[PDB]
């Protein structure tokens, strides 16, 4: 479903989830999020739409990878921000030890938005 | 506070002597402090606490007087005898009753025969009084404390009933509750009865209840002078077992069949009344049995005398005859002449020649057993051929009494496990047992002498038998007594054989060099356990309070992790929590156990991400990431030699080795890779600047790939030159793809750049360029779009990218996906899942180090998960097969510390045959107990 959607990123797709679907409200066999796996294979506006009908910038999966760990960990730049805009931002822990900072040029927004 | 006890039957104490004198009831006497306790008529057991002064009438007559006979036996499970009023001649009915209790003995020695006069008023209480003065005469801290509880040594005086609550009067008064049937909380009432079923009470209330044929029946009668208090109680307990229900408080007739009639019930007299079967004689030999270890455990008591009950014909009603002289008419012979010219023992006494043993068990003697040739002996245990096979055979020639063969084979034929020894042929003509014989013999024997066939895997089948046999008996409710390198028998020296080692108990509380502390439990047991497994470990080095080093600083024995894990944690001060054998057995059943060949920690907070090892005496290089330097460590696996040294400018990324028939390669981040002499150390320099970060080297000669896909060549004698040139450079990729694996397998080297696979031939081309991305068809972008990390192949390339748990088989023929291994989902069964390194062995397994810890292995034969085995360590970077010198595979990972753990290089086949050797260790076992009973 959105998993799966959330890869080639089709308008038509999230739109068609957008009336109906299980939003921001699934865990797949690898337990990730939807919204931040869009987030990390590399799109927007399927974040965004994904945000504005979830509105969830923290959730963890079964290595403790919550959306801003492994979003400063492949250096996106612009979607990070996104979900720090909406969906508002909170800070997180995985299951190592390991802070956003140290997995980042994302590390100074991080200052700012904490 | 010395302890005073009024003995009293009818308790004329505390009808009318109390003031006199001044349920169970606890007052404080002084002149010096006694603590008198008073006893009661309602008695049925409670003489555990056994001054005393035995009190009695005689007004009535004299059945009263003859009646303390328990009362003076319970108290060595000073005594003085004191009569009552005596106002209501006196002297001349004492007469009889001084005469006949003062003589003699087997009643502790009275103190004093004394009367009192009356209750009103005794002048013999002053004459009393001094006698209790007389003989009652003839540390600080604990007593304080003793006396400031109770406003709130002294223990075996009274003041405490250990620990106990309140004072002890309250165990006592709520103790008469029970005995009687106040208001209580129903909260402790689950640990009450506890403490009451220590006291028999519990199931069954001792206090609440208040067609015989002469020749089909055997007639058992026990005469003795008395019934001690306690003894009909708990023989009524005892008594309520099973083995292939009216009764009285004196008497209990559970008769089960209705063809095995078991009459027990009561000089007094107890009589068993069974009739002429073979269930019959068992229960008899089971009663005995059970009667007899009461009175052998407890409490003696020429004493008690053994009756038989026999009837040529029945006109004769039960002529008696003792056991001893039955006994020697069934060692000789085996009938009863009559005295007119009949009936045999297996008809009068069963027991005596064992007639209830199970049919599969006969010294069936026709001409088949040999033995008492001098060579044959093995301490009077003796070879034999039993049934053509060789067997050993132990013989009771003296005091043998019939009751240790008796008591040795009713448990010995209730074991059978392939880890308990097992009986054959108990017989009665000589009067032996005969064993199984141990082809190699005694553990101990073994370690002296036979050091060399000390395999490892022979010294874990070893530790894992005797751990499986103990557990059952622990299972069994039986306390093995005492476990040493003595009394494991070792059959075989074949480490697949199913049947290694048994414990069987030579008879002659434990050793004194292999007991637990305290000496008792199965915890003791678990303690000797442990002392045998450092045994074993050491090989002997012991055996030629506690506090026993580690085994490899002395004795110099392989070091052996996981093992002195279980040494110590068995091997505890207290029995609190060192393991139970039921886990025990589980801890040493385990591949890792058998395999986990090392371990080492490294230097707290060292990050090391790559790592090489010597090729010949052993060695490893780590290329350090702490600091954000080039940090290189050496390390040294016999005797750590951890040495960091600050070389380079940034961090070092992979190391590789090249060899001189030498120079160690270390890339750094800066692009610069420097040679150090690998013995000399002192001649060191660099080689050509590259344009961006090295990443990977050699895997073959000397190839270099940077993080660019600028893959260099350089040739093993270039590298003794500095600033050396390569034979050829060639690009492989754009600048954002870095090259990152480069693998040797019929003489190609195949690798991963980006996403895309390659191989070149001794030209140094690449022949083949696979293109992976699109594979996204199968699992997803976000997984399948990263980079490819690691590489390996034997008949199709297992590519392995950067943070994806899909592990990916790309045909080298084909060019195209034919496998994909969803490692998360070889997780689900029992922690991250993403493959951080992948190694791969001859054609068994390919193991993966996946990120979570695990190194989730499979058998690529048949793509079937072998095991999921798991460091403790957090995270797993480097996996890499070492020669040692010993084929090992090491691995390395984080926890921060990094863990270096050196693996026997068959964890594969170890798992295969420990878990078949368990699967015939449990059929063996199953069809053993079946069969055998
Ligand atoms: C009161 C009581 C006592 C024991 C048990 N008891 N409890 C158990 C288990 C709980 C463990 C089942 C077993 C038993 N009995 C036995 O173990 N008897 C036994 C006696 C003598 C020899 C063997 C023996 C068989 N083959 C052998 N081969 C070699 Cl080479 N040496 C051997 N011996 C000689 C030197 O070394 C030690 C042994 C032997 C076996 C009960 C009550």
């Amino acid at each position: 479903p959105l998993h799966l959607a959330a890869d080639s990123g089709h308008l038509e797709i999230v739109e068609v989830l957008l009336k109906t679907g299980a939003d921001v409200n699934a865990w797949d066999h690898y337990g990730f999020t939807p919204l931040h796996l869009a987030a990390h294979v590399g799109h927007l506006e399927i974040v965004e739409v994904l945000l504005k009908a979830g509105a969830d910038v923290n959730a963890q999966d079964h290595a403790g990878w919550t959306p801003l760990h492994l979003a400063a960990l492949y250096g996106h730049l612009e979607i990070v921000e996104v979900l720090l805009k909406h969906g508002a931002d909170v800070n997180a822990q995985d299951m190592w030890g390991e802070t956003p900072f140290d997995l980042a040029d994302i590390a100074e927004v991080l200052q700012k938005a904490a | 506070r010395m302890k005073l006890m009024i003995v009293g039957n009818t308790g004329s104490g505390k009808t009318t002597l109390l003031q006199q004198l001044m349920g169970i009831d606890v007052k404080d006497w002084p002149i010096l402090v006694l603590n008198v306790w008073d006893f009661a008529g309602r008695e049925e057991f409670y003489s555990t606490h056994p001054l005393y002064l035995a009190v009695y009438d005689l007004s009535k007559g004299q059945a009263e007087v003859d009646a303390m006979k328990p009362w003076l036996f319970n108290i060595k499970a000073p005594v003085i005898l004191v009569g009552t009023h005596l106002d209501v001649q006196r002297k001349a009915c004492m007469s009889k009753i001084t005469k006949e209790l003062l003589n003699k003995r087997g009643f502790p020695a009275i103190r004093d025969y004394h009367f009192v006069n009356a209750t009103e008023e005794s002048d013999a209480l002053a004459k009393l009084r001094k006698t209790i003065i007389n003989e009652s005469l003839n540390v600080e801290l604990e007593k304080i404390i003793l006396s400031e509880r109770k406003n709130v040594f002294l223990n075996e005086s009274g003041v405490l009933l250990d620990l106990y609550f309140v004072e002890p009067k309250w165990l006592c008064k709520i103790m008469a509750q029970i005995l009687t049937v106040r208001k209580f909380p129903k909260n402790y009432m689950s640990q009450y009865f506890k403490l009451l079923e220590k006291f028999q009470i519990a199931l069954l209330v001792p206090s609440s209840l208040s067609h015989c044929e002469n020749s089909e029946i055997i007639i058992r009668l026990y005469e003795m002078p008395y019934f001690p208090m306690g003894f009909w109680s708990r023989l009524i307990n005892r008594l309520l077992e099973i083995s292939p229900r009216m009764y009285w408080r004196q008497g209990i007739y559970l008769n089960w069949s209705p063809e095995a009639y078991c009459l027990v019930g009561s000089e007094s007299f107890l009589k068993i009344t069974v009739p002429s079967c073979r269930k019959g004689c068992i229960l008899l030999g089971q009663v005995v049995d059970h009667i007899d270890s009461l009175m052998e455990e407890w409490f003696p008591g020429t004493l008690l005398k053994k009756w038989a009950l026999y009837s040529f014909n029945d006109g004769e009603e039960h002529q008696k005859i003792l056991l001893d002289d039955l006994m020697k008419k069934a060692e000789e012979g085996d009938l009863l002449v009559n005295p007119d010219q009949t009936i045999p023992i297996s008809q009068i006494a069963p027991d005596l020649i064992l007639a209830d043993l199970p049919r599969n068990i006969m010294l069936n003697n026709d001409e088949l057993e040999f033995e008492q040739a001098p060579e044959f002996l093995l301490g009077s245990v003796y070879r034999a051929a039993y049934e053509g096979e060789e067997v050993a055979v132990k013989i009771f020639n003296k005091h043998t009494s019939l009751r240790l063969l008796r008591q040795e084979l009713v448990v010995l034929c209730h074991l059978h496990h392939p880890s308990l020894i097992s009986l054959l042929a108990a017989g009665i003509r000589p009067r032996m047992l005969v064993m199984e014989l141990a082809s190699k013999g005694s553990l101990d024997r073994l370690l002296q002498q036979d050091k060399a066939s000390l395999t490892r895997t022979l010294q874990h089948r070893i530790a894992l038998h005797v751990a499986d046999g103990l557990r059952y008996l622990h299972s069994a409710m039986i306390i093995y007594r005492d476990l040493k390198p003595h009394n494991v028998l070792l059959f075989t020296l074949y480490p697949n054989a199913a049947i290694i080692a048994k414990i069987a108990d030579y008879g002659i509380e434990g050793t004194p060099g292999f007991r637990a502390p305290e000496v008792y439990n199965q915890q003791a047991d678990v303690y000797s356990f442990g002392l045998l497994l450092y045994d074993i470990l050491t090989t002997g080095g012991r055996i030629v309070q506690g506090k026993l080093p580690d085994p490899v600083k002395e004795y110099g024995c392989a070091p052996w992790p996981m093992v002195e894990k279980l040494i110590k944690q068995c091997l505890k001060e207290n029995p609190q929590e060192r393991p139970t054998s039921a886990q025990v057995f589980d801890i040493l059943n385990s591949a890792e156990l058998v395999c986990l060949t090392r371990r080492i920690l490294l230097p707290k907070n060292v990050i090391v991400e790559c790592m090489v090892a010597t090729h010949h005496n052993a060695s490893i290089w780590l290329g350090c990431g702490h600091t954000d330097r080039g940090q290189l460590s050496f390390l040294d696996l016999n005797t750590e030699g951890y040495t960091s040294e600050e070389v380079a400018d940034s961090r070092i990324l992979c190391l590789a080795l090249v060899h001189l028939p030498s120079w160690i390669v270390s890339g750094t981040q800066s692009g610069t890779l420097l040679v150090i002499n690998t013995e000399d150390g002192k001649k060191r320099h660099t080689l050509e600047k590259m344009t961006d970060s090295v990443t990977c080297l050699y895997c073959n000669f000397l190839l270099v790939g940077t993080a660019d896909g600028k893959l260099a060549i350089f040739e093993d004698k270039t590298v003794k030159l500095k600033g050396a040139a390569p034979l050829k450079i060639l690009n492989i990729g754009n600048v954002s793809t870095p090259l990152m694996c480069l693998s040797e397998s019929r003489n190609v080297m195949w690798g991963g750049c980006g996403t895309k696979i390659f191989s070149f031939s001794n030209d140094f081309t690449i022949q083949k360029l696979i293109e992976t991305r699109t594979s996204q068809l199968f699992s997803y972008a976000a997984f399948s779009d990263s980079n490819i990390i690691t590489v390996v192949v034997d008949t199709a390339l297992y590519i392995a990218k950067q943070n994806s748990p899909v592990v990916e088989v790309w045909d080298k023929k084909t060019e195209k996906l034919c496998g994909l291994i969803d490692c998360v989902h070889f997780l689900r069964e029992v922690y991250s899942g993403r493959v951080k390194t992948l190694c791969l062995q001859k054609n068994t397994a390919l193991w993966i180090g996946t990120g979570g810890g695990h190194i989730l292995l499979l058998d690529l034969s048949t793509r079937r998960l072998i095991r999921v085995i798991y460091n403790f360590c957090n995270s797993v970077r480097v996996m890499m097969t070492a020669q040692l010198g010993k084929n090992v595979m090491l691995v390395l990972g984080y926890n921060i510390q990094s863990c270096l753990t050196v693996w026997d290089i068959n964890l594969p086949h170890e798992v295969q045959n420990l878990e078949k050797h368990i699967e015939v260790r449990k059929e063996l076992a199953e069809k053993m107990r079946r069969t055998s009973v």
